[PDB]
C-alpha cells in the first residue's frame, strides 16, 4: 500500500552472514502482515541475453544465480549490478513472496512478507525454479 | 466473388479458375486417369 | 642496502613464530613456545617474560607506548603483557587459534584476527570485546591498522580476499580480490600478509605464491608488483624507510633468503641468501634505522640501513 | 579521515541524524565538550565532578580533582586547549580550574573569583576569558611563566562608559584571529575587544541589537558568520567582517512562532557554518532543531531524546553531537550511521536503486611506473580539518589495572 | 470433437465489392532511417511460445474446413507473423530494421526453401558503424528474437568483413568484404532433392528407433518414430479471431540437441549433413566463395514439433515428427541499432542473377508454395 | 487415413508438381494443361 517511490527510501532490511548460505537478508525492525519490504532491482535484460549470461556466469564459476524473472521475455539480473534484495535465500516454508506491480508501463518486482517477522530474522522466499534450509517439512531439493 | 472473399494473392487466383473443379474431382476418387480426364471434361 | 650487525639467537629450540621491534626502537621482542624474550639492543641484554598461554603462540605486537606486548596463541586466547608488571589482561573470545593481532594508534584498542574466520575488536583498558567482523570464508591471517589513520583496517585471508573494514561501524568498505564463489574455484591465491604504507595511501599484500603487490585500494588497482627471481608458511615481510627517500620492500622464502626491492622502481637492489639457511622466514620487523629477521627456528638476526 | 574517502561520491553527510549512544552518567551532566579530535569527552556534573569518557568505548576513564582541588559545586563550563592536553573549568564554587591531563588527579592551577562564574572560554592554553554572575564586565584570566600566580583584568577599555548596558553574561573568542573577543551583555548589547597578548585593551564594536539577555554568542569556525541567542525567542544570524575593524550584516532570524520556545544552546557547522543546530526549552520539545543558514529553513529535527536538551557540542572530526538531558542528567549522542554498501564485497559490484535497461553489445550472442609517494602526510581529510597537529593521548592507567586484577 | 469457428459478416464479400479480404494489419510508427518511415504491427499475433500464425480467409468452397490460408502481399515478401514486435519495416521498399536503440532482431521470408537451387539478393540501405545487419538463412526453430546464426539452426554472414556465423562462432572463410550502403549481396542456396533428403531422414529414424533404444518409455516413442512420414504433410491448424482479424494458429518446432551418430566404420561421431548442400554468397555478382556445405537436415526427427506428450502418452494420436509444409530454410534478415536492409524476390528486380535454368527466384518458390498450400488445404478437407 | 494413404501414394506427388507449374506461368486453359500433365504420368 505504498508508491514504489516510497519503497525506494524506507529501508527495513540489510545483509549479514547467514546459516542458510554465505550472505542473507535480515530484518532490522518488526515488519509484519503483507507490506512492501523492498523491490528486487537489477539489470533488466531480455530472455535470450539471460541465457547467454547464465552460461557465461557458470563458466566463470559463479555458482550463484541472481536472476529474477519478470515474465517470459525479460528477467532482472542482479548478479553484478542490483540491490540488496539480491540476498534472499531459498526455503520451502518461506517468510516472503514477490509479485509484479507495473508502474508507467514497466514491470517491477516487489517482495512482500508472508507472515509477521521479528528483528534480526532472515527474510526468506521460495525460489520456484540441493537445498540447505533447515525447515523440517521441506523439499530437500532446490528445484 | 468467392475468390476475393477467400484472400487474394495474384498467383492465388487458382481459386477463381481451377480449385472447385479439382475438389469436385477428388471426392469422386482408381488410377489418376479418372481425375486427369475429368479435369478436361468440365472445361 | 643493509649490512649485518648482530645475530641474536641460535636455531635450536621451540617454534619462533613472530618478532617485532618496539615503536621506540630499543627493544626486540621474540616469541618461543609460550615464552617471550625482549632484547635491549643498546646493551645486548636479554630478558625472559613468561605468559600463561597453554599452547604455542603465533603472533606479537607492541603497544605504541612500548611497555606492553600482546600475544595470540593456539589455545584461542590473546594476552596483553606489561614488560615490567607482567600479564595485565586475558581476552578469551576466539574459538580458534589467534594468528594475527594489531594494536591501535592510541593503544586503547587491540584487534586480533583468528582462524575462526572472524576479526574481533578489544578495548584494552576494560578488557572487553567491542566488535566481531565475520566477513571471511577461511582463516583470517593478517590485519593492520595504518600508522596515522586509525579509521580503516586491512584483512588478508586464505579465501583469497583482501577486505578493508571501517573500525567504527565494522562494515566492509572495499575488497580487491575474488574468492571461491566468483572466479575459477582453483584460481584463488591465498593471502598471507597485509601491511599499509606509512601514509596509509597504498596497501601491500603477499600471496602464498610469493607474489608481493602494492595496491592503491581507493581505486582498487595494483601499482607495483614484486616477483621472486607456492609456500607452506606465512613468510614475513616489511617496508623499510631509510632516511634516503627511496624506500624498500623485503620478503622471505621457506629458505631463509631475503630480497629487497626499491618500490619506486621495481629492480632488486640486494639479496641475503646467507643467513637463516635451515629454516623458513616468518617475521621481519624494522625501525628508524634497523631491520630484524627471524626464521621459524629461534635464529634472529639484526641489520642496519 | 580515510574512511570518509571510501564513501564519498564527491559528497559526504554533513550532519549526524541518528541517536546512537546514551551515556548514563552517575551524576547529572550539565555541560559536554569533546576533545579537539573526537577522542575524549569531558562531562561537567552538577556536584562538581568532571568525568572524562573514552569515545571508542563510551566508558569513563578518569575524573578530575579527586585527591586535590575538584569542584565543590556544579561546574558550568569545560574547554579543551587546542592540544587536548589542558582543560579549562569553571563552576559555582567561584573557582576557575585549569587541568593538566598528565595529572588528572590535581588542579594544575586555580583561581577563586568573588562569585559564581558563568563560563570559561579558552583563547590559549594559558589565556582564557571568564564571565561572572551579576558583573557588568567580563574578565581576562592569564597565566604567568612563574606559574603559581595569575592575572585577571576586566574586559573593558581604560575609561569606557557602559552605563545601562547590563551584566556581561556570555563571551566568545574569535576562532581565527585569536585576539578579538565578542561579549554579549544582559540588555542586548554586543561588544568586541582586542587583546595585546600588558593590559591595554581596546574596544572595537558596540551595538544594541536587542532588548533581551544575550544568552550565547557563537562564530562559524572560519569567521564568516556569527549568530546570537537572545532572551526573546529568537536566534539572530549575521555576516562578520574583521579587517582592525568590524561589521555585522544581518542574514536571518530563527523562531518557532507556533511552538513559542526559547533556545538553550546553539552551535555551528564546521567551516562557514552552513548549518545551525539548537536545543529547545519549550515543554514537550524533546528534539534538536537544525537549520540551513543560507536560507534559514528548518531542514531536519533530531528526534532521539525524550526530555529537554540543554548543552550541545559538535566535533567535526568524529562528526558526533553531544547533548545532556534535563530530567535524567544523561548525555545523548547522535552520529552518522551509513548503511553497509554491498558494493564493497567484490571489486566489480555496483549497487543501484532503480533498474537499469542493459544496452546490448553487437557481440551479445557471439562467443607500472606511476608516480608513487608512500611517506608524505596528507594535511587534510575529506572534510577539511587541519589533521597533522599533535593531539593528546591520555595514557593507559597501567598502575590502576594491576590493582583491579584482584577484583579491584 | 471441436467445430470450426462461425462465419461473420465482415468475412462475406460479394462481387461488386473491391475490399481486399487479406485484411491488412494496423501499423504503428516505430522510427525513421534515412528519411523513411518504418512501421511495426500493433495488434496481430506474432509467432511466439512455439506457435506460428498466418492470415486466413473465409473459403466457402470448403465445407468441412471453412477457412484457408491466404497471404498479405501480392508477391513474396517478409512474413509479418514471425518478427520481433520491435522489428519495423517500410512498405515503400520492404526494407526492415530496428530502432537505433534496439538489440538484434530478425525476420524470415514467407517462402520456405525445401530443395533445389534458390537465388535472391539482399539490398542494404543503411549500415553505419553503429547500425549492423546480418543476412543469412535459418530454420523454423531459430527465434526471431536473436540474430540469425547464434544457434545451429541458422547460417548467416556479418556486415563488416563478411565473416561467417554459425552456432555463434565466427569464421573468415569467405573473401573479406565490408558492406556499403548500396551493395547487393547474392545468396545461391543449393539443397538436395526431397527424395534424397527423405531417405537420409528415414535412415536417421531407423538408426534411432532401436539402436539407441537397445526417459522411461521406449515403446511409445518407438511407435512415434516408426509412424513418421516426412514427405507427406499432416498440418495442425485452428481458425481463431484475434481482435476481429482472422488467423490460423499452428504448432511450431522447438530447439533440441544437435543430431549426432556414431560411425563404427570410421570409429567417430559424425554430424548430419545434407548431401551436396551449399550456401554461396555473391557481392554484386562476383562470388566470394562457399559459406557452408554441411547444412543440417530438417525433415522429420531432425525437427520436432511442440508436443504435449503427457496427453498423448496417457492415451486418435498425433506425431512429434511431422511436416506441416513449412520445413526448410527461410531467407532471414537481422538488424541491430538501425541497420536496415531489403530482400528481393522477383527476377525483374535482380541485378546480378546467375544464368542457370534449374534455379528459381524466391518469388518462384513462393508461387510454388501457394500452390502446394491450396492443394494441401484440399486433401485435409477429405 | 486409408483415403489419405491412397491419394498420397499415387496422386499427391504429381498433383503438386503439376499445380506449381501453372503457378509460375499461367496458361489460359489451366484445367486442361493439368489434365494433360496427369495423363502423361501413368
Ligand atoms: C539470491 S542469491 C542468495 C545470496 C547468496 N547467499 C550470496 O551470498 O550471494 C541465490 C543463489 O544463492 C544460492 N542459494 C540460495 N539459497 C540457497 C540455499 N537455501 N541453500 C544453498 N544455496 C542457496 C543459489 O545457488 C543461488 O544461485
Ligand atoms: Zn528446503
Amino acid at each position: 500500500l505504498s508508491l514504489n517511490q516510497l519503497t525506494k527510501r524506507k529501508k527495513p532490511v540489510t545483509f549479514a552472514r547467514s546459516a542458510i548460505h554465505n550472505w542473507g537478508l535480515y530484518a532490522l525492525e518488526p515488519i509484519a502482515a503483507k507490506e512492501m519490504i523492498i523491490e528486487y532491482v537489477g539489470e533488466s535484460i531480455r530472455q535470450p541475453v539471460a541465457e547467454m549470461r547464465e552460461k557465461r556466469y557458470i563458466k566463470s564459476g559463479i555458482g550463484s544465480s541472481y536472476l529474477f524473472r519478470i515474465d517470459e521475455n525479460t528477467v532482472i539480473d542482479a548478479t553484478k549490478r542490483g540491490g540488496i534484495a539480491r540476498f534472499i535465500n531459498h526455503c520451502c516454508e518461506p517468510s516472503c513472496t514477490a509479485k509484479i506491480i507495473k508502474v508507467d508501463g514497466r514491470k517491477r518486482i516487489v517482495i512482500y512478507a508472508l507472515r509477521d517477522i521479528g528483528t534480526n530474522e532472515e527474510l526468506t522466499y521460495d525460489y520456484k525454479f540441493p537445498c540447505l534450509c533447515g525447515a523440517p517439512s521441506c523439499k530437500g531439493f532446490l528445484n | 466473388p468467392v475468390a476475393m472473399i477467400g484472400g487474394s494473392t495474384t498467383r492465388r487466383y487458382l481459386n477463381e479458375h481451377v480449385t472447385k473443379h479439382l475438389l469436385e474431382g477428388m471426392k469422386l476418387i482408381d488410377p489418376l486417369r479418372v481425375l486427369g480426364q475429368f479435369l478436361i471434361d468440365a472445361s | 642496502m643493509l649490512q649485518f650487525d648482530k645475530q641474536v639467537l641460535p636455531a635450536s629450540g621451540k617454534i619462533s613464530t613472530s618478532c617485532q621491534i618496539s615503536p621506540d626502537g630499543e627493544l626486540i621482542a621474540i616469541c618461543q613456545n609460550t615464552d617471550m624474550l625482549v632484547y635491549e639492543i643498546s646493551s645486548s641484554k636479554m630478558m625472559k617474560l613468561t605468559t600463561t598461554h597453554k599452547e604455542c603462540i603465533n603472533c606479537l605486537c607492541w603497544s605504541p607506548d612500548s611497555k606492553c606486548i600482546a600475544s595470540g596463541s593456539e589455545d584461542f586466547t590473546v594476552e596483553i603483557t606489561h614488560i615490567i608488571y607482567g600479564r595485565i589482561r586475558r581476552l578469551m573470545g576466539h574459538t580458534a587459534p589467534v594468528i594475527s593481532i594489531c594494536y591501535n594508534n592510541k593503544g586503547n584498542i587491540l584487534c586480533s584476527s583468528s582462524m575462526d574466520e572472524s576479526i574481533k575488536e578489544w578495548h584494552v583498558l576494560s578488557g572487553t570485546a567491542l566488535k566481531t567482523m565475520s566477513a571471511h570464508s577461511d582463516a583470517v591471517v593478517s590485519i593492520d591498522i595504518p600508522k596515522f589513520d586509525s579509521s580503516i583496517l586491512s584483512s588478508g585471508s586464505y579465501d583469497g580476499l583482501i577486505r578493508i573494514f571501517d573500525t567504527e561501524s565494522g562494515h566492509c568498505l572495499k575488497t580487491l580480490t575474488y574468492d571461491k564463489d566468483w572466479i575459477a574455484e582453483d584460481g584463488v591465491v591465498p593471502i598471507s600478509t597485509v601491511k599499509f604504507s606509512r601514509n596509509g595511501k597504498f596497501l601491500l599484500v603477499k600471496s602464498l605464491d610469493n607474489v608481493v603487490k602494492l595496491w592503491e585500494y581507493t581505486r582498487g588497482t595494483v601499482v607495483r608488483t614484486f616477483l621472486w627471481p607456492k609456500l607452506k608458511y606465512n613468510c614475513g615481510l616489511e617496508l623499510i624507510y631509510p632516511q634516503g627517500k627511496d624506500p624498500l620492500v623485503i620478503s622471505g622464502n621457506d629458505s631463509g633468503s631475503m630480497c629487497v626491492w626499491n618500490v619506486y622502481s621495481k629492480n632488486l637492489v640486494q639479496k641475503i641468501d646467507e643467513k637463516h639457511r635451515n629454516s623458513p622466514l616468518i617475521s621481519i620487523s624494522a625501525s628508524y634505522d634497523k631491520v630484524a629477521t627471524l626464521s621459524l627456528n629461534g635464529e634472529c638476526n639484526l641489520f642496519r640501513v | 579521515a580515510n574512511l570518509l574517502l571510501q564513501d564519498p561520491f564527491g559528497v559526504l553527510k554533513e550532519y549526524p541524524e541518528k541517536l546512537t549512544h546514551t551515556l548514563e552518567v552517575p551524576v547529572a551532566a550539565v555541560c559536554v565538550k569533546f576533545s579537539p579530535r573526537g577522542d575524549y569527552l569531558a562531562v561537567g556534573c552538577s556536584n562538581g565532578a568532571i568525568i572524562i569518557y573514552d569515545m571508542d568505548s563510551l566508558k569513563p576513564i578518569a575524573m578530575l580533582g579527586t585527591h586535590s582541588g575538584a569542584h565543590t559545586r556544579s561546574v558550568q563550563s569545560v574547554c579543551w586547549s587546542n592540544d587536548g592536553r589542558y582543560l579549562w573549568s569553571s563552576g559555582r564554587d567561584w573557582y576557575a580550574k585549569l587541568w593538566d591531563m598528565t595529572q588528572p588527579t590535581k588542579c594544575f592551577q586555580q583561581y577563586k573569583f568573588d562569585g559564581p562564574l558563568w563560563s570559561c572560554h579558552v583563547v590559549r592554553w594559558n589565556v582564557c576569558i571568564v564571565t561572572v554572575v551579576e558583573e557588568p564586565t567580563a574578565y581576562v584570566l592569564t597565566l604567568t611563566d612563574r606559574q603559581n600566580a595569575f592575572h585577571c583584568f576586566p574586559l573593558l577599555e581604560q575609561d569606557q562608559d557602559i552605563s545601562g548596558h547590563g551584566y556581561t553574561l556570555v563571551a566568545c573568542p574569535h576562532p581565527t584571529i585569536e585576539s578579538i573577543i565578542i561579549t554579549g551583555t544582559s540588555k542586548g548589547w554586543i561588544n568586541a575587544f582586542q587583546l595585546d597578548l600588558e593590559d591595554k585593551i581596546r574596544c572595537c564594536y558596540e551595538e544594541k541589537i536587542a532588548n533581551a539577555n544575550i544568552k550565547q554568542i557563537i562564530i562559524s569556525p572560519s569567521g564568516t558568520r556569527i549568530a546570537i541567542n537572545g532572551s526573546d525567542r529568537t536566534i539572530r544570524q549575521y555576516q562578520l567582517i574583521v579587517e582592525h575593524s568590524v561589521s555585522i550584516e544581518l542574514e536571518h532570524k530563527y523562531q518557532d512562532i507556533i511552538n513559542r520556545l526559547q533556545w538553550n544552546t546553539i552551535f555551528f557547522s564546521n567551516h562557514s557554518g552552513e548549518y545551525l543546530v539548537a536545543s529547545a526549552h519549550g515543554s514537550s520539545a524533546h528534539d534538536l532543531y537544525l537549520w540551513e543558514t543560507s536560507s534559514g529553513s528548518l531542514v531536519r529535527v533530531l528526534e532521539g531524546a525524550d526530555e529537554e536538551l540543554l548543552d550541545i557540542d559538535w566535533n567535526f572530526y568524529s562528526m558526533r553531537i553531544a547533548s545532556n538531558g534535563f530530567e535524567s542528567g544523561w548525555v545523548y549522542m547522535w552520529s552518522i550511521v551509513i548503511p553497509p554498501k554491498w558494493s564493497a564485497l567484490a571489486p566489480d559490484f555496483e549497487e543501484v536503486e532503480e533498474n537499469i535497461d542493459y544496452q546490448e553489445k553487437e557481440n551479445e550472442f557471439d562467443i607500472e611506473e606511476i608516480a608513487i609517494d608512500l611517506c608524505t602526510p596528507e594535511k587534510y581529510d575529506v572534510r577539511g580539518n587541519d589533521i597533522s597537529m599533535p593531539s593528546f593521548v591520555i595514557p593507559i592507567d597501567y598502575e590502576g589495572v594491576i590493582i583491579q586484577q584482584h577484583w579491584a | 470433437s471441436v467445430p470450426v469457428i462461425p462465419y461473420l459478416d465482415y468475412d462475406i464479400v460479394d462481387l461488386g465489392s473491391d475490399i481486399k479480404k487479406p485484411d491488412f494489419p494496423q501499423l504503428s510508427e516505430s522510427h525513421r532511417i534515412n528519411e523513411q518511415q518504418y512501421y511495426i504491427t500493433e495488434d496481430t499475433p506474432l509467432n511466439k511460445r512455439n506457435f506460428m500464425y498466418q492470415p486466413c480467409a473465409a473459403n466457402l468452397m470448403l465445407d468441412k474446413l471453412k477457412y484457408c490460408g491466404t497471404d498479405y502481399f501480392d508477391k513474396s515478401s517478409i512474413n509479418l507473423m514471425d518478427r520481433s514486435d520491435k522489428l519495423a519495416f517500410s512498405l515503400d521498399d520492404h526494407s526492415v530494421s530496428v530502432s537505433e536503440n534496439c538489440g538484434w532482431r530478425s525476420v524470415r521470408s514467407d517462402v520456405c526453401m525445401k530443395e533445389g537451387k534458390i537465388y535472391w539478393e539482399v539490398e542494404v540501405k543503411n549500415v553505419s558503424d553503429t547500425s549492423h545487419i546480418r543476412c543469412g538463412i535459418s530454420r523454423r526453430e531459430a527465434s526471431t528474437e536473436t540474430p540469425v546464426g547464434c544457434d545451429f539452426y541458422g547460417y548467416s554472414i556479418r556486415d563488416k568483413g563478411l565473416q561467417v556465423i554459425h552456432e555463434g562462432r565466427l569464421h573468415t572463410v569467405l573473401k573479406p568484404h565490408e558492406m556499403q550502403a548500396g551493395d547487393r549481396i547474392g545468396f545461391l542456396l543449393t539443397l538436395p532433392s526431397l527424395q534424397s533428403q527423405s531417405e537420409q531422414a528415414m535412415d536417421y529414424s531407423l538408426k534411432r528407433i532401436q539402436e539407441l533404444n537397445n526417459k522411461f518409455n521406449k515403446e511409445f516413442y518407438k511407435f512415434l518414430l516408426r509412424s513418421c512420414e516426412p514427405t507427406n504433410v499432416v498440418r495442425d491448424q485452428i481458425a481463431i479471431r484475434y481482435k476481429n482479424q482472422l488467423f490460423y494458429e499452428s504448432t511450431d518446432y522447438v530447439k533440441t540437441t544437435k543430431p549426432e551418430y556414431y560411425d563404427n566404420r570410421d570409429d567417430m561421431q559424425k554430424f548430419y549433413e545434407l548431401e551436396n548442400s551449399s550456401f554461396e554468397v555473391f557481392v554484386n555478382g562476383v562470388s566470394h566463395g562457399i559459406a557452408f556445405e554441411g547444412l543440417t537436415p530438417f525433415l522429420p526427427p531432425f525437427s520436432e514439433l511442440q508436443y504435449n506428450e503427457k496427453f498423448y502418452l496417457h492415451h486418435e494420436i498425433r506425431n512429434k515428427y511431422v511436416n506441416n509444409n513449412r520445413l526448410g530454410y527461410y531467407a532471414t534478415l537481422s538488424s541491430f541499432q538501425g541497420g536496415t536492409a531489403s530482400i528481393i524476390t522477383e527476377a525483374m528486380e535482380l541485378k546480378f542473377l546467375p544464368k542457370d535454368v534449374d534455379i528459381k527466384t524466391l518469388n518462384d518458390i513462393y508461387n510454388e508454395q501457394i500452390a502446394s498450400d491450396i492443394v494441401w488445404d484440399l486433401i485435409d478437407e477429405i
